[PDB]
């Protein structure tokens, strides 16, 4: 509701790992499943 | 076609939640702003 | 003679037409409603 | 002919370096 | 300034700088006309382009 | 080699032999350069858009400025409200130290890749190889633009130092 | 105190959508096989 | 009848020095394309 | 006189988080569909029915070989508009026949067009001058003239670049190798301006970062500047004497330096779109006349020059069947050009 | 070698002519007062 | 400032987490599924892994006419049995 | 004082020095007009148009002289062949004389207006300052440019009062100057179709008439004129190097594309033309129609025209240039002499080859030779050591219809491997070599000349039409910006509407 509640500093901790979690998806798959030369 | 469904549907739910959620301050700053 | 290339012709400059035409619209109608104050 | 003329430019170059390091316009502070 | 009598009968001619015409004027009449324009230089575009293709018109050197 | 031409040979070879536009420090080498030049055009436009008149329109602005005076020549300011607008307020400096900084670093920073890219080729670990990396349901290759740059390398590689080679394999 | 929509609601959206929408079906694709 | 429009025309030393290298550098580069 | 342009035309100019502009109208849409086209084609679309390639995330390409290629050679020069006669309002068709790239090309044309006209727009109401917008004249004459004019003078949109980036590099690579695009003297003042440009950024920011005013007390120099302070933040006359001892010569005027960071990269660019539109119609800097009858008649003249058009060759036959898949090339092995053992 | 031998001629006027323009303006400008 | 509501402000309001916890995943998902049901490669028209050749055939099927390309594809398309 | 790239500037107050400048470039642009023609006049060889014609010689000017009925010499020749003619006045000679003396009229006039700067005529009658009433300037002006568009269409294109223009079939085998009348229909937009172009000229020129007597009679909107500064004549600068560059972009595609403006007789064929083996297409439907009609090979293949087998051959192709490879075609591969015949390759088998064509794509190209089927069947190799397809192999032989070696057969591999190493190339010729030291290498045409400059001065001139523009909208910053420019102007939210006062 009022901005403050959740602290920044937490958003920005988890919305990074979200990044890295995505960002290693995509690199597990250069090596398994389509374009993986295999 | 059902797979249209089947994508569609997710977001059409997402709209129908965030619309409930802000329907009290939407139609007033629409009513502001008139 | 009305080819179909011809059709299409129409048709772009109907959809053209069209999509300026809503633009203009819904941007006039807006500073309308929402105007400075002087 | 060709040897000539690419040296000769060459070395109004290395001459214009000395002139415009040596003989510039003095920066005066104001 | 010197006058001549070729200037004398040109005068007329470059005397009325600054003159405008009232607001908005003609610019809706111009406006009409740049769209046409507009739609015209699309139609001979798009013939050499060959995408608008007309009967009995071949964008080739074969029509001589 | 100490040459125009020379050099081409040497950039020419060194793509047959490392892939050097499929490595990820030419990239940022080239990022480097592609945007120092970027950010020169940049700078050297907002501070000229916003020099402070000082004369008039038959001599040249350059001599508004006179060497040594203490007073900044453009409004930063002016600079800092064109360039937040063109994007966003916070996508732009306001802080003339910060700018400059981000000025020195962005293109030394890149060059610094540059550099490392040839020196660490120089050791063999070569760029990224996509070589037949898509393969359809039966096994057959399917081609994707780094096979076609495959194709190029592989012509310059066959025909370079045309003389030189008895085996093989180019190992060296 | 402030608004709800704006021009920047708009912007911010326009992007931000079709980016997480692209974004699940790029995922989905690291799991097919050939 | 003296026009009022003229103006005196200026070019400083820097910039001779700057004219005269950018003409000699074009000249170095075309000149080879020039022979052929 | 205030009606509904002058309404409007106050919207339009509201300071917002994003200012819009009547110049907006054109600079949103056609920039927003050009990279919906670009990010769209790369995710999802292939090459291959147009180049015999697969080009998007969906198919295993990845971020270096994803992209959204050119029309098949066949297309010619064709607007290829989803409603004309090739796609005829098919979508799906459309994007297996290259539709998305002239797409892509156009509103990003228009979009270029819009962001200049931003430029001017912004500039004419904070009442600064107007040198970004023509600097930035630059990136469009590059533009145009790489995307637009060359393929246009060429057989079709095919040999345009596509928009990805190994494809770019696969773009280098035939200009090398068909045009000599390295010997051509417009491309080396390019060169020159893109590297003297990144020279003078460089040089320009370190030299200002290292001639500072002690102007606080920390060892973070950034807080000691503000804004609207009149005063110079760093020395041009320490700056001065420093380069005219290190270099021999140097800046002592601010403005001249500016105009100059400004005037090198955008002529460097300038002056390689010239040579581009050379390259439309195969209007090589190839050879040199005297090199090659010298080389033909005494076959122990060798030079870099003749060394590298050997490495043309190769490039051209090794990759022209796979990079030209309508000629229907079939080189035998017997024909390729081959040194020695490789 | 056979190079084109116009091209001497155009390398000269290329140099001279722009050179001369900059060296007569310069002169007359230290020549003012 | 421009009047709308501060960035940081929004991102660490309840309300704005309470609608975003919804509306992000929705989207993934959504995403995911216009791939995982192959809906994707109907729409835009991409071969799947078994639909780029026939199963002896090794040319490619590239579109070589100009206004009938249209009906080479769906013939290409056909002759995959 | 000014700046050297500012001299010009003075007379942008002073209209009769203005106008001398004009009349002082538009003498040189005469001038060079007449000195192009009469140096094109001293090396054009006219002996010759079948294989020799004006844009194998680097001819530039006498196109365009051409192109509009000027086709004769007062020496007695022209260049469709004829000899003994009599062109009256107007031959190549007498335009470029005209071009001449017009040029030092113009000269004589600028100097008068140099001189004479301080006509009353260029003085506001009710301030006395200089001023120029651009707005009537410019409806005086497009109507005089309406009459003269009619009058060439009516007139000279039609053939009513005067010669008519350039046309002809569709081989460029037949051309001519000839009268031409309007195409009122759809298909006088097709770019090929020269009754467009008088129907244009026509339509176009009683528009302009019309709309030129609109703009003497109405003035301009106030919100016009303040909006594009109609009294500051650097907006007509702006505007009319906008509408400059827009017609050099379209001069450059239509000389490249082709169409019935550029006719290949006069400018070579183009590029598109090899393409899609246009010409090869024509000879084989007329070789088909002699062999179906009873002839012989060598019957079919000797009525081929060596005008229509020169254009099948790709030294005419002008995609094929360099840069810096100056000069005429003629330099290149040599004056063309004769067609040698139609090479026709058979193997040991007897059965046909084809050489497969050099794309325009390739400075060298391998040779390849295969059946009418695609099938590889002979080439010349690089590394031999495991040919299967050499010459000596497979027996090639060639054998030539037509032409100067009509009936002749060769079967020494070196000789056959010379006959296909041209056959890349198209239709093969027999050329001088030695008249003009030609070197070999190819050059391009006046059309890929032409193409060539053209773009890039339209290019160029955007560059021009952004920087004059800039200065007539921003002429007010144009020293720099207010020294007094409040902070609050430019930081945001004290105006509602940026750049508005009003809106605090
Ligand atoms: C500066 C800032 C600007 C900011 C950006 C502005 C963005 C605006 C976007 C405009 C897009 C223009 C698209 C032009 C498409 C085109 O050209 O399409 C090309 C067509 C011509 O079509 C081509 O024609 C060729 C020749 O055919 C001819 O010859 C053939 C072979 O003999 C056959 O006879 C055939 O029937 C006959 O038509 C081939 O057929 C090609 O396959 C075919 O594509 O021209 C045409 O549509 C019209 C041609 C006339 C107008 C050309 C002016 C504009 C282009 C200038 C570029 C110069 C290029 C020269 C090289 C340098
Ligand atoms: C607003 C800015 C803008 C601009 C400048 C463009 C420009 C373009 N679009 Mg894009 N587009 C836009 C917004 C824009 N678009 C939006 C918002 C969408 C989402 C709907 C699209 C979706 C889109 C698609 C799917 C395609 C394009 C295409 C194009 C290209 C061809 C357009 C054309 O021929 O229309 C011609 C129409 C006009 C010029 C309209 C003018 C109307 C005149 C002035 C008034 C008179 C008309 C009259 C009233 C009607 C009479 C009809 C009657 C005779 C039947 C051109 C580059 C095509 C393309 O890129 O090809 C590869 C294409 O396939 N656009
Ligand atoms: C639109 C202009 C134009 C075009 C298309 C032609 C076309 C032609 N001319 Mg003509 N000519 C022209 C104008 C033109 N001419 C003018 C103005 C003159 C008077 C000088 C001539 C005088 C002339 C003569 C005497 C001859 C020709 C000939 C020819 C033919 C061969 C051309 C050639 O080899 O060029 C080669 C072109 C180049 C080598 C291009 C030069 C590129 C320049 C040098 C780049 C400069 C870059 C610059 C320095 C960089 C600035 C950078 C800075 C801004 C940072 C060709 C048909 C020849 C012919 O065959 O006659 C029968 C011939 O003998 N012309
Ligand atoms: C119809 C065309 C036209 C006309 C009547 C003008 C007129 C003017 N220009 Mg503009 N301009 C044009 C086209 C034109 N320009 C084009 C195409 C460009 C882009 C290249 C420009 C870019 C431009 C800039 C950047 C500037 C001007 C400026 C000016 C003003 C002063 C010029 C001067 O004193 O130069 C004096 C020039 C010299 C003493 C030597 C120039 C030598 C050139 C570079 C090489 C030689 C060319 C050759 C002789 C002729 C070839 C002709 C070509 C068309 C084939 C004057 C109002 C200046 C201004 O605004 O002042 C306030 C200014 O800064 N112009
Ligand atoms: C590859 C190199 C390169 C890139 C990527 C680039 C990018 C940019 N330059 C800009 C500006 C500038 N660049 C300038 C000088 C230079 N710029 C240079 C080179 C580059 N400049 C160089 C070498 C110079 C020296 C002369 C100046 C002076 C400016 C600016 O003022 C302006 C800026 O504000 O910078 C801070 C911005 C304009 C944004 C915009 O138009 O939005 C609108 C977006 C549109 C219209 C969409 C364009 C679509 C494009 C044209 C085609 C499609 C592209 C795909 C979406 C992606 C394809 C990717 C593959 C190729 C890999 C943008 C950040
Ligand atoms: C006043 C100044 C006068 C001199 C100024 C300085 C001269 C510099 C030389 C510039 C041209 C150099 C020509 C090449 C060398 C040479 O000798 O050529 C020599 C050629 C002449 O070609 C000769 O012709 C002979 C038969 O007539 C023989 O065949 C010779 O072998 C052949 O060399 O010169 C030309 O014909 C060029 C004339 C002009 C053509 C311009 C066409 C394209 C112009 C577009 C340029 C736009 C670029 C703008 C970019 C910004
Ligand atoms: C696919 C092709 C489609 C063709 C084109 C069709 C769509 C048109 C394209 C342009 C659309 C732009 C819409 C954005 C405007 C907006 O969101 O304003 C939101 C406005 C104003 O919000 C207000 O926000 C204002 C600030 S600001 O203007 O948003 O910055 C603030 O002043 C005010 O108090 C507050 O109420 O509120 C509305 O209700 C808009 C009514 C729409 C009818
Ligand atoms: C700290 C890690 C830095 C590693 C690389 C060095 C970057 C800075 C050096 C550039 C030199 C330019 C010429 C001198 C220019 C010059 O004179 O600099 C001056 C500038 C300000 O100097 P000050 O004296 O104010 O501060 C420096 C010290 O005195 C301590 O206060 O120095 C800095 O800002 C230091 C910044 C360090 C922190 C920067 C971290 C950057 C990391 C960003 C991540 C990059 C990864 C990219 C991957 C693709
Ligand atoms: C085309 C078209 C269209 C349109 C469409 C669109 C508009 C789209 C959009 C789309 C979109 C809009 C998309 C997006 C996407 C996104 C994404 C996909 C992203 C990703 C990202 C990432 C992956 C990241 C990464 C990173 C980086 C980069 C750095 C930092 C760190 C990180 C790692 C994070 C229409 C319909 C009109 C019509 C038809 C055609
Ligand atoms: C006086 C007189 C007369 C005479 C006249 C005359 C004799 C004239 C002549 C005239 C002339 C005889 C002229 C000429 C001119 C020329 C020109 C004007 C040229 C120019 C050129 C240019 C401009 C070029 C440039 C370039 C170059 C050089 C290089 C490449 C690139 C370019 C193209 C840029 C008479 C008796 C009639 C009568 C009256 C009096
Ligand atoms: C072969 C290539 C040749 C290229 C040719 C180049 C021609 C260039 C001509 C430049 C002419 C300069 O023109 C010259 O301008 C100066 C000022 O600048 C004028 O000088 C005028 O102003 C100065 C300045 O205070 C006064 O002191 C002086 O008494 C007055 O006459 C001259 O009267 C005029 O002769
Ligand atoms: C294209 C737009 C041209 C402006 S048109 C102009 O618009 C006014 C609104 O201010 C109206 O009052 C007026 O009647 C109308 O002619
Ligand atoms: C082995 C040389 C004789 C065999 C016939 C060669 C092909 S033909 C030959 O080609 C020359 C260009 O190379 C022309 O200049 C010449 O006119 C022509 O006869
Ligand atoms: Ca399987
Ligand atoms: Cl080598
Ligand atoms: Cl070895
Ligand atoms: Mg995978």
């Amino acid at each position: 509701s009022e901005g403050g509640r959740i602290p920044l500093w937490i958003v920005a901790t988890v919305a990074g790992m979200g990044v890295i979690v995505i960002v290693g998806l995509f690199f597990y798959g250069a090596y398994a499943g389509l374009g993986s030369s295999l | 076609d059902w797979r249209v469904l089947v994508v569609l549907l997710p977001v059409l739910l997402a709209a129908g939640w965030a619309v409930r959620n802000i329907l009290p301050y939407a139609v007033k700053q629409v009513q502001k702003l008139l | 003679t009305i080819t179909p290339s011809l059709k299409g012709f129409f048709i772009g400059l109907l959809s053209g037409a069209v999509v300026l035409g809503l633009t203009f619209a819904v941007l006039i109608a807006i500073s309308q409603i929402d105007k400075v104050q002087r | 002919m060709e040897t000539i003329t690419y040296v000769f430019i060459f070395a109004c170059i290395i001459a214009l370096f000395f002139f415009a390091i040596f003989f510039r316009e003095p920066p005066r502070i104001t | 300034a010197r006058r001549t009598w070729l200037g004398d009968i040109l005068r007329p001619l470059n005397s009325e700088y600054g003159k405008v015409a009232p607001g908005w004027g003609t610019t809706p009449l111009m406006a009409v006309f740049m769209g046409l324009f507009l739609v015209f230089l699309l139609i001979i575009l798009e013939i050499y382009n060959s995408t608008l293709i007309l009967d009995g018109v071949n964008v080739s050197w074969k029509a001589l | 080699p100490l040459g125009i031409s020379g050099t081409f040979n040497f950039m020419i070879v060194f793509q047959a032999e490392h892939n050097i536009l499929m490595h990820p420090f030419h990239q940022l080498g080239v990022a480097g350069v592609f945007g120092g030049a970027l950010f020169c055009a940049m700078h050297g436009s907002l501070v000229t858009s916003s020099l402070i008149r000082e004369t008039t329109e038959t001599e040249s602005a350059n001599y508004g400025y006179k060497f040594g005076q203490e007073e900044e020549t453009y409004n930063i300011v002016a600079a800092h409200g064109y360039f937040g607008r063109l994007i966003f307020q916070y996508a732009s400096f306001n802080n003339s130290r910060s700018l400059h900084f981000f000025l020195a670093a962005w293109p030394v920073v890149g060059v610094w890749f540059a550099a490392l890219g040839i020196s660490t080729m120089a050791f063999n670990l070569n760029g990224f190889n996509f070589n037949h990396s898509v393969i359809d349901a039966k096994g057959n290759v399917i081609n994707t633009w780094a096979d076609i740059i495959n194709r190029a390398n592989l012509g310059m590689e066959v025909m370079h130092e045309r003389n030189a080679h008895n085996f093989p394999l180019d190992l060296a | 105190s402030y608004p709800i929509f704006t021009v920047r609601w708009v912007a911010v959206h326009t992007l931000a959508v079709p980016t997480i929408f692209f974004l699940g079906a790029i995922a989905a694709m690291q799991f097919i096989q050939r | 009848e003296p026009n009022p429009n003229r103006q005196p025309v200026e070019l400083n030393r820097t910039s001779l020095y700057l004219g005269l290298l950018l003409i000699l550098v074009l000249a170095l580069l075309f000149s080879s394309y020039f022979f052929n | 006189e205030r009606g509904w342009f002058d309404i409007l035309d106050d919207w339009l100019k509201r300071d917002r988080f994003v200012f819009v502009g009547w110049s907006g109208i054109l600079l949103f849409p056609c920039a927003y569909l050009a990279l919906g086209g670009w990010l769209t084609g790369t995710t999802f679309v292939t090459s291959w029915y147009t180049h015999g390639l697969a080009s998007s995330y969906l198919e295993g390409c990845n971020f270096l070989t994803v992209a959204v290629s050119t029309p098949a050679n066949s297309m010619g020069h064709s607007l290829l508009l989803l409603w004309g006669p090739e796609a005829q309002g098919d979508f799906t068709r459309w994007c297996q026949l290259g539709g998305l790239w002239t797409f892509i090309a156009l509103h990003g044309a228009f979009g270029l067009i819009g962001f200049m006209l931003r430029q001017f727009e912004i500039a004419r109401l904070v009442g600064v001058r107007p040198y970004n917008a023509i600097a930035f004249s630059a990136p469009i004459a590059v533009f145009v003239s790489v995307f637009l004019i060359y393929p246009l003078g060429q057989s079709s949109w095919f040999f345009a670049p596509s928009f990805g980036v190994a494809a770019i590099f696969r773009f280098l690579l035939f200009f090398q190798g068909f045009h000599n695009w390295t010997l051509n003297p417009f491309h080396m003042m390019g060169v020159a301006g893109v590297l003297g440009g990144a020279l003078l950024c460089a040089i320009h920011g370190a030299t200002v970062e290292n001639t500072l005013f002690q102007d606080g007390e920390g060892a973070s120099t950034f807080r000691a500047f503000n804004p609207t302070q009149a005063e110079e933040t760093y020395s041009m006359v320490t700056a001065n004497r420093f380069w005219s001892q290190i270099f021999g010569i140097a800046f002592s005027n601010k403005r001249w330096l500016h105009f100059f960071m400004l005037f090198v990269p955008v002529t460097g660019l300038w002056m390689s779109a010239i040579g581009v539109v050379g390259l439309a119609l195969n209007l090589r800097s190839y050879d040199f006349i005297s090199q090659e009858i010298r080389a033909a008649e005494d076959p122990e003249f060798e030079t870099f020059y003749t060394k590298n058009l050997l490495l043309n060759e190769g490039i051209r036959a090794w990759m022209a069947p796979q990079d030209q898949p309508h000629e229907n090339f079939v080189f035998p092995e017997e024909v390729l050009p081959r040194g020695n053992a490789l | 070698m056979e190079v084109n031998q116009l091209g001497l001629i155009a390398t000269a006027l290329f140099v001279l002519v722009p050179s001369v323009f900059l060296i007569i303006l310069y002169v007359q400008t230290e020549s003012q007062q | 400032t421009t009047g709308e509501r501060p960035f940081s402000d929004i991102i660490t309001s309840v309300r704005y987490w309470v609608i975003h916890s919804i509306t992000i995943p929705a989207l993934f998902i959504a995403g995911w599924l216009f791939v995982s049901t192959g809906l994707a490669y109907d729409v835009f028209g991409t071969p799947r892994p078994d639909s780029y050749y026939a199963q002896e055939q090794r040319s490619i099927p590239l579109v070589t006419d100009r206004f009938e390309a249209k009906q080479q594809v769906e013939t290409f398309l056909e002759q995959l049995k | 004082g000014l700046p050297w790239y500012r001299v010009h500037t003075v007379l942008i107050n002073d209209p009769g020095r203005l106008i001398a400048a004009h009349l002082m470039h538009t003498a040189l642009v005469a001038g060079w007009a007449g000195s192009m023609a009469l140096y094109e006049l001293a090396t054009f060889d006219p002996s010759d148009p079948v294989l020799n014609p004006m844009w194998r010689q680097g001819m530039f000017v006498l196109p365009f002289m051409a192109r509009l009925g000027v086709t004769g010499s007062w020496s007695g020749w022209s260049i469709t062949g004829e000899t003994g003619i009599d062109p009256g006045f107007w031959s190549f000679e007498g335009v470029a004389l005209a071009h001449i003396v017009l040029s030092g009229l113009l000269f004589l006039a600028a100097c008068w207006h140099w001189v004479y700067w301080d006509l009353e005529l260029f003085r506001d009658p009710r301030t006395g300052e200089p001023a120029l009433d651009l707005p009537k300037m410019f409806g005086i002006h497009l109507f005089l440019a309406g009459l003269l568009c009619f009058g060439f269409g009516a007139f000279h294109l039609t053939g009513l009062f005067g010669p008519g223009m350039w046309v002809s079939d569709p081989y460029g085998l037949t051309g001519s100057v000839q009268p031409v009348a309007p195409e009122w229909g759809p298909d006088g937009f097709n770019p090929y179709n020269p009754g467009g172009v008088v129907a244009h000229h026509i339509a176009a020129g009683i528009v302009g008439i019309i709309a030129g007597l609109f703009h003497i009679l109405v003035r301009p909107p106030q919100r016009l004129y303040k909006a594009l500064r109609m009294g500051n004549i650097e907006t007509v600068l702006s505007s009319s190097i906008a509408a400059v560059f827009f017609a050099a972009f379209v001069v450059a595609g239509t000389m490249w594309y082709g169409s019935a403006t550029t006719p290949i007789e006069l400018f070579g064929p183009t590029r598109y033309q090899w393409d899609s083996s246009y010409f090869q297409q024509e000879i084989n439907r007329r070789v088909q129609a002699s062999l179906a009609s009873g002839a012989t090979l060598e019957e079919a293949w000797s009525a081929i025209p060596e005008k229509l087998a020169f254009y099948d051959y790709i030294g005419n192709n002008p995609a094929k240039g360099g840069l810096f490879r100056t000069g005429p075609m003629n330099k290149g591969d040599g004056i063309a002499q004769a067609w040698k015949g139609h090479a026709v390759f058979r193997n040991k088998e007897g059965e046909e080859l084809f050489v497969r064509r050099m794309p325009a794509f390739f400075e060298s190209f391998p040779v390849i030779l295969t059946d009418k089927n695609g099938v590889v069947k002979a080439d010349i190799p690089f590394r031999r050591a495991e040919s299967k397809y050499s010459f000596e192999q497979q027996g090639v032989t060639v054998s030539f219809y037509g032409g100067e070696l009509n009936g002749q057969t060769f079967t020494d591999p070196p000789t056959v491997k010379s006959y296909a190493r041209k056959a890349i190339f198209g239709e093969i010729f027999e050329f001088d070599t030695e008249t003009l030291n030609s070197d070999g290498i190819f050059r391009t045409s006046p059309r890929g000349w032409f193409t060539f400059a053209h773009a890039v001065f339209a290019l160029l001139f955007f560059f021009g039409h952004i920087w004059h523009g800039a200065r007539t909208l921003f002429r007010d910053v144009f020293s720099g910006i207010d020294p007094e420019l409040s902070p609050e102007q430019v930081e945001w939210g004290f105006y509602q509407k940026v750049g508005d006062v009003t809106t605090r």
